[PDB]
């Protein structure tokens, strides 16, 4: 690989874990929305999303241990798949977000910070994963 | 080879056919065909018929003659004769005629009549060199094929994409519900796309009027069938009327990003048509790369040399010095005409008798020029007349010496033609103009072939669309081939690409609407300009050659401070900060908050920049700064920012963006294209002057021929724009039981030729190829002073618009060529393992027998996508589910197979495989989403399912590689794009308040509102496309009242909230034009400057194949001689290829 592949990813990974925690909080939050089936389905999508995310994280640490003790294309392969799974999980989070938004329309009540935080999380995951995926080619 | 064959009389008759006369006979009788048919088109309207009714025999006459020539063909060469192309087509047409009337005799249908129109091509068939021409045009099509498919690929890819979201919208477009005043909500459940109209309501009824259809009332454009989507994709590619597709879809959920789709589509169709231009110019460079009068002038000049009371005039033939000074005085005389051509013309409708005594001055200038031609007659008598130009100018001055006679005021209008004599100056420029006109002699034949294509297409059209023509309800119908000239103007219409759309939707609508046979009619237009514009594109190459043929012819401490790199670093953090701040200000509402800190930042940057100017000024600048662009730019940055808000408008905050723009100079890549541009404008400025002078010429033409016209009434039923007064009925639709009153009349017709300035105005609009035919048509309704009407009155006037447009087809087309040539010189300046069972499976998969298999799987998936009809009701939907499950399982299975390989490298190694992995992921995810269906985003995921098609492109070797050329090309030009953003990014904001608060309504300003910034980006994006901007311009001259909910003004309203500001759009079209010119040259230099050469190499050498040879080299190691021996077989094999 390249040292920059470490140094640049060193930057992106912070946003990755950041949006990861942001997502964990996004699910965990009881303040999903102020309260003056498709919800469950979107929640399931969130489940597959987070599962894909953790799998991607395993792919990432695996990529680190690999690059530490293997050539590169193997470890890079672990990374690209990680950016991939994290990406699809991210888009899935976007899906659950939009779905929950539309379900909110189906419903007084008000938008909560956890939702937008989830949105920015999925955004950061989107650009970040897009970058790490972009990092693979070069 | 021949056949049968016989001696006797046959050889004698053939010897007679070997002579001469018969040729001329067949040709001229073909001319008789052309004429008789051209008449025959007039008219039709089903039965009736008139004069043609006798011609009906006459086609049998041509039949029997041509058939006799077929009897001669029996004596020709039979099977050997078939080999000739022209003879082939001739024999073909012969079969069409034989089968034609042979069927006709039994009839004692109209398709035969359509087959009649095949005849004219024979005219080409008889003509030498046209075969050379068409054999040339055929060669052109090959080095383009790839891109054509790519267009088709996009045309497919977007279609299938349209066959999803838009098909998901096909559920929306096909239906509606609404009531009451047309105020039903858009894009928020129970909402739909609306018919255009000046009001729109669509009675159905469905409560109080329906409210949403576009598959037929808008005509076919609906995304339901794959075919109709293919259609709407064609017209959207045409950069014509497409935005209406957008406002339609957007009218019905919603303003997410339909725009991403249309913008990518527009930008790419743009990208690759530009690539088409690149292919053509590549053919130019291809022919030219190897392709790269003084005697007679000496004869005439030296005969003039030996050639050298009335005798005093003979002394005056050379004398004197005053004859030079008199030329300066002459500059005054024509100048008096330069105003007079306007002054005699100005004003209009008998307003202002400016020529109160100008006629005497015209007589005086006529007297001076006559004195000059007379003294010149004294200079050498007949020898002075030996030059045609001298007798020409003398005849002109004598023509001005004539009289008020006669009734033809156009003869008085020829005085404007007399102004052309003032063009005699401009040294050397005339020679370049001669070099320009010289090309016309070369291109003229091809132009004639274009005239021929126009002819055949026109006649056939007349016998097709106009071959039915009729369409009950409800005007204006416009051109519809009701008569031969009508078909001329209309074929020439769609040929421009202007609003051909509506023509077409009279076309399909003419055959009872969409179904199965009638929709086939669409194909004509698709045959037409797609080839017709192609023919035009072909024309470029001609000029491209001819034009290139011409080309072939203690202050020191502060000095330490400003120069300090650390100061530049603080300036860099200040750059990111001020950029973030200006970006924060990009929204209109940002000023409402605390923007003042950003003002302090921009003040700091302006301070450091002006200080930089102060630093450079002390070191031999000033006069050098007056010469240098940069220090002058900084000093101008110092003075212009100092301009007061009072007295002449200004806004300092808008300048805040400018301060960092200087950093763009640090980039060097822009400087090459920029220097190329500054070199370019100097290179062809004279042409620009010529164009502007044409603006003057046609101005003078139109004014003293149209000035009384256009003062339109409502409708024709008033004529005298003074007789007009009071109300006026409008019957909706056609039924005389739906009256609606209107205080109608008069009309200013939006673009008076009352003034030569107004002439520059409207003539520029037709110069845009945008909206003109409307102006054309109303120009054809002209008569005398205050009157319109009617139908097809005064058809001769139509000849004019076309004529001018033809000239636009010249110099404009020349303009773009010019840049290219410099670039061509600029380019010349630029030139200056496996194991165990895994070993078994890997062997099975690597063999790539599966490759054709998987390919077929993909194509079958494609056809499964072609299944997408959204009629009614279900059943097949579940089948489609099963199919998607099938392919997704097959594909994921296959990825598992590939996974059972290098793994560490199979999961990457070659990148597309990773992309495939992405595909499998989104596929499976979407499938699970389908399982959970027992949600809106799932469409966006099914997109991923559609994305599979791209894998076909992955198989598209020696095609995708061209896209890789586009990839390597893509990067360097991008720097210009920021300016391409910035040119908008400035003007948009510059307009965002100025043209802001124009009120939503229903004008050109509704779903197309100017309100929020991004929509402004759009409304300025239409103008980039040549999309009906002028109407929008027309809205902005005075506009409406505020946003009708904003701060307004006061009691004031009355649409007073907008005012004149033509300058913005007018200038912007030009800035956009030049900027796009820069886009051309950028794309060219970054691509075809190499990529055209890549075409030349790929068409001949093997630089590309060599990489494949390296791929063969992969199956090896790295030495030694044994490697040479093992590779000796592949090497011995390779060299044969
Ligand atoms: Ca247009």
């Amino acid at each position: 690989m390249s040292p920059t592949e470490a140094p640049k990813v060193r930057v992106t990974l912070f946003c990755i874990l950041v949006g990861i925690v942001l997502a964990m909080t996004a699910v965990v939050s009881d303040h999903w929305a102020v309260l003056s089936e498709f919800t469950t389905q979107k929640e399931y999508s969130i489940s597959a999303a987070a599962i894909s995310v953790f799998s991607l994280g395993f792919l990432i640490m695996g990529t680190i241990c690999a690059l530490m003790a293997f050539r590169k294309k193997r470890d890079y392969l672990l990374r690209p798949a990680s950016m991939f799974y994290v990406f699809a999980g991210l888009c899935l989070f976007v899906s659950l977000e939009v779905m929950r938004q539309s379900v909110k329309r189906m419903i007084y009540y008000y938008s909560w910070s956890f939702a937008c935080a989830c949105a920015a999380f999925v955004l950061l995951f989107l650009g970040g994963i897009s970058l790490l995926l972009f990092s693979l080619p070069r | 080879f021949c056949l049968t064959l016989q001696n006797p009389l046959r050889k004698a008759c053939i010897s007679i056919v070997e002579w001469k006369p018969f040729e001329t006979i067949i040709l001229l009788t073909i001319f008789a065909n052309c004429v008789a048919l051209a008449v025959y088109l007039p008219m039709p309207e089903d039965d009736n018929n008139s004069l043609n009714l006798g011609l009906e025999k006459l086609e049998y006459f041509f039949l029997t003659v041509f058939s006799i020539e077929a009897a001669m063909k029996i004596i020709a060469y039979g099977f050997l004769f078939h080999q000739d192309a022209y003879l082939r087509s001739g024999w073909n047409v012969l079969d069409f005629i034989i089968v034609f009337l042979g069927v006709f005799t039994a009839i004692l249908v109209k398709a035969l009549r359509a087959f009649r129109v095949l005849r004219p091509l024979r005219l080409v068939s008889g003509v030498p060199s046209l075969q050379v021409v068409l054999n040339s045009i055929f060669k052109a099509m090959l080095p383009l094929f790839h891109i054509a498919l790519l267009v088709l690929f996009m045309v497919i890819i977007y279609a299938i994409i349209g066959l999803e979201l838009f098909k998901g919208k096909m559920h929306k477009t096909c239906y509606y519900i609404g009531t009451d005043i047309v105020a039903t909500v858009e894009n928020e459940k129970p909402s739909p796309c609306a018919r255009t109209g000046s009001g729109r309501p669509c009675t159905i009824n469905g409560s109080e009027c329906r409210g949403g259809w576009p598959g037929p009332n808008h005509g076919i454009t609906h995304f339901d069938n794959f075919g109709f989507s293919m259609l709407t994709v064609y017209q959207c590619i045409t950069m014509e009327g497409w935005t209406d597709v957008l406002y339609w879809v957007n009218d019905a959920i919603g303003n997410e990003w339909p725009w991403i789709y249309f913008v990518t589509l527009i930008l790419l169709g743009s990208f690759f048509i530009l690539n088409l231009v690149l292919g053509v110019l590549s053919g130019e460079f291809t022919k030219e790369r190897e392709k790269a009068q003084q005697l007679e002038e000496d004869l005439r000049g030296y005969m003039s040399w030996i050639t050298q009371c009335h005798d005093l005039v003979k002394s005056r033939v050379f004398y004197w010095l005053v004859i030079l000074i008199v030329a300066l005085n002459t500059l005054s005389i024509a100048s008096e005409h330069h105003n007079q051509p306007l002054w005699l013309t100005h004003l209009q409708d008998i307003a202002n008798r400016v020529l109160l005594s100008l006629f005497t001055i015209e007589m005086l200038l006529k007297m001076y020029g006559l004195g000059l031609r007379q003294y010149f007659m004294s200079i050498f008598n007949r020898f002075d007349c030996f030059v045609v130009c001298s007798g020409i100018l003398e005849l002109l001055l004598v023509e001005s010496g004539a009289m008020t006679p006669l009734g033809i005021s156009v003869l008085r209008c020829i005085r404007l033609l007399r102004l052309f004599k003032i063009t005699k100056y401009w040294t050397s420029l005339s020679n370049l103009v001669a070099s320009l006109l010289n090309s016309i002699r070369s291109i003229a034949s091809l132009l004639l072939l274009l005239f021929l294509f126009i002819i055949i297409f026109a006649l056939l059209g007349m016998q097709l669309f106009g071959g039915r023509y009729d369409f009950e309800d409800t005007e204006v119908r416009r051109s519809n081939f009701d008569n031969f000239p009508q078909a001329l103007i209309s074929v020439f219409q769609v040929l421009t690409g202007e609003d051909w759309n509506s023509v077409m939707y009279n076309g399909i609508m003419a055959y009872g609407g969409p179904s199965y046979p009638g929709v086939l009619v669409c194909i004509y237009f698709i045959i037409l300009f797609v080839c017709g514009n192609y023919i035009l594109l072909n024309v470029f190459l001609a000029i491209a050659v001819d034009n290139l043929a011409e080309a072939e012819s203690a202050t020191w401490f502060t000095n330490f401070i400003l120069l300090f790199i650390l100061l530049s670093s603080a300036a860099l953090a200040a750059e990111d900060p001020i950029r973030a701040e200006s970006v924060r200000n990009q929204i209109l509402g940002y000023f409402d908050i605390a923007f003042t800190s950003v003002f302090t930042v921009e003040i700091v940057l302006k301070m450091t920049t002006y200080g930089a100017f102060l630093h450079k000024g002390s070191f031999c600048r000033n006069y050098f700064n007056i010469l240098d662009l940069l220090v002058v730019a900084v000093s101008l940055i110092s003075m212009g920012l100092e301009s007061s808000t009072i007295s002449v408008v200004k806004i300092l905050r808008v300048l805040r963006v400018l301060r960092p723009l200087r950093a763009i100079n640090r980039a060097k890549g822009l400087k090459h294209v920029v220097q190329c541009v500054f070199v370019a404008i100097r290179t062809i400025g004279n042409i620009v002057l010529v164009t502007t002078l044409l603006q003057f010429m046609f101005a003078c033409i139109g004014v003293q021929l149209f000035k009384g016209k256009f003062f339109s009434c409502n409708d024709l039923s008033k004529m005298t724009e003074e007789e007009c007064r009071g109300y006026y009925y409008v019957y909706k639709d056609g039924d005389p039981t739906q009256m609606e009153l209107r205080p109608r009349q008069w009309i200013h017709n939006d673009f008076h030729f009352d003034n030569v300035l107004s002439a520059m105005m409207s003539l520029f609009t037709v110069s845009t190829f945008e909206g003109w035919p409307q102006l054309l048509y109303r120009a054809i309704d002209s008569n005398e002073e205050d009157m319109g009407p009617v139908y097809n009155n005064r058809v001769e006037m139509a000849i004019f618009f076309i004529i001018y447009i033809i000239l636009i087809a010249f110099f404009m087309m020349n303009i773009f060529v010019g840049f290219v040539i410099v670039t061509f010189q600029e380019q010349g300046e630029t030139e200056y393992p496996k194991n165990p069972y895994q070993y078994q499976v890997w062997y099975v998969v690597t063999s790539s027998y599966f490759e054709y298999l998987m390919f077929a799987l993909i194509m079958l998936n494609t056809i499964c996508l072609g299944m997408q009809h959204y009629h009614q009701s279900e059943e097949m939907n579940h089948i489609s589910d099963i199919l998607n499950v099938a392919f997704t399982i097959i594909f994921t299975l296959e990825m598992i197979l590939k996974l059972l390989a290098f793994k560490a490298r199979g999961y990457f190694g070659d990148p597309w495989n990773v992309f495939d992995f992405l595909i499998v992921i989104g596929s499976i995810i979407d499938v699970i989403l389908s399982e959970i269906d027992t949600r809106i985003s799932s469409a966006f995921f099914r997109l991923f399912r559609v994305m599979r098609l791209i894998k076909l492109l992955s198989r598209a070797e020696g095609v995708r590689t061209l896209l890789w050329t586009f990839i390597k090309s893509f990067q360097a030009l991008p720097y210009v794009a920021l300016l391409i953003v910035m040119l908008f990014f400035i003007y948009a904001v510059i307009g965002m308040q100025m043209f802001g608060k124009i009120a939503l309504v229903d004008g050109t300003n509704r779903n197309n509102n100017f309100q929020t910034f991004p929509q402004a980006v759009l409304l300025l994006f239409r103008c980039a496309t040549g999309e009906a901007w002028q109407e929008i311009l027309l809205a902005c001259s005075y506009g409406k009242l505020c946003d009708p909910e904003s701060d307004y003004a006061p009691g004031e309203e009355y649409t007073c909230g907008t005012n004149f500001a033509y300058y913005y759009f007018i200038s912007f079209y030009m800035l956009c034009a030049f900027l796009i010119i820069n886009l051309f040259v950028a794309v060219i230099m970054d691509n075809f400057d190499y990529l055209t050469r890549d075409w030349s190499i790929l068409g001949x050498x093997x630089x590309x194949x060599x990489x494949x040879x390296x791929x063969x080299x992969x199956x090896x190691x790295x030495x030694x001689x044994x490697x040479x021996x093992x590779x000796x077989x592949x090497x011995x094999x390779x060299x044969x290829x």
